[PDB]
């Protein structure tokens, strides 16, 4: 069996929709939502975990006055089952503030570690789906680099655009935003890395390999 | 903005 999270941005810049009758928040739901069916309809084995980044409330071991803040645990590493289909279809709600997504990535790592122990997985493996808008700290990303390697854990990022026409009016923040991913995939996979950057159009796919 | 990794990352 496999360990997966799914690391969903659902800060109020997720709820703009400009794109189609969906907003990317929407989008990344339906995704998720189409994920968890395949798996619980196959009778997977696979345990899969959510957290939530963007969350007006906070809920995680690492919370602590002004530190990863806006990140909530949904669930915990199990086997999916239809409850977590009937929260993530009406619990789930946008959020009205943003957060760092690092600050999400180490929870979820720190997740996976606890929540593995004792335990044989084939892969460990952390999806995160944003559109990028907001601000995040790179401090002491050099260790978090370090441990997904350690760990072997391979990371999806999705993304409501592609970033291979006319411009998409990205913000400068967006634009740090991919090349700092970019410059995560690289020192993961290497030169393939650059390119590891996937839209929601091709998610639900990529997360099923 | 720094952040406190917790100990098992760091160890």
């Amino acid at each position: 069996k496999s360990a997966v999270v799914l690391c969903m941005d659902v800060g109020l810049a997720m709820s703009h929709s400009n794109q189609g009758k969906e907003s990317p928040f929407e989008q990344a739901k339906k995704v998720m939502m189409l994920f968890l069916q395949r798996q619980v309809f196959a009778e997977s084995k696979d345990e899969i975990a959510v957290v939530l980044y963007g969350t007006d409330t906070t809920d995680n071991a690492l919370a602590r006055e002004d530190q990863y803040e806006n990140i909530s645990v949904h669930r915990h590493l199990m086997l999916p089952d239809f409850d977590l289909l009937e929260q993530i279809e009406n619990v789930v709600e946008p959020g009205s503030v943003q957060a760092d997504f690092l600050d999400a990535l180490i929870v979820s790592m720190d997740l996976l570690q606890k929540e593995t122990l004792g335990k044989k997985y084939t892969r460990l493996h952390i999806a995160v789906f944003s559109d990028l808008s907001s601000p995040f700290s790179v401090d002491q990303l050099e260790v978090i680099i370090a441990n997904l390697k350690k760990a072997e854990i391979t990371l999806q990022f999705f993304l409501p655009f592609s970033v291979d026409g006319p411009g998409k009016g990205l913000s400068d923040q967006q634009k740090e935003g991919i090349e700092m991913v970019r410059k995560i995939m690289f020192s993961l996979d290497g030169e393939e890395g650059l390119s590891e950057v996937f839209t929601f159009r091709d998610s639900l796919e990529r997360l099923s390999i | 903005k720094t952040r406190v990794l917790p100990s098992w990352l760091t160890a």
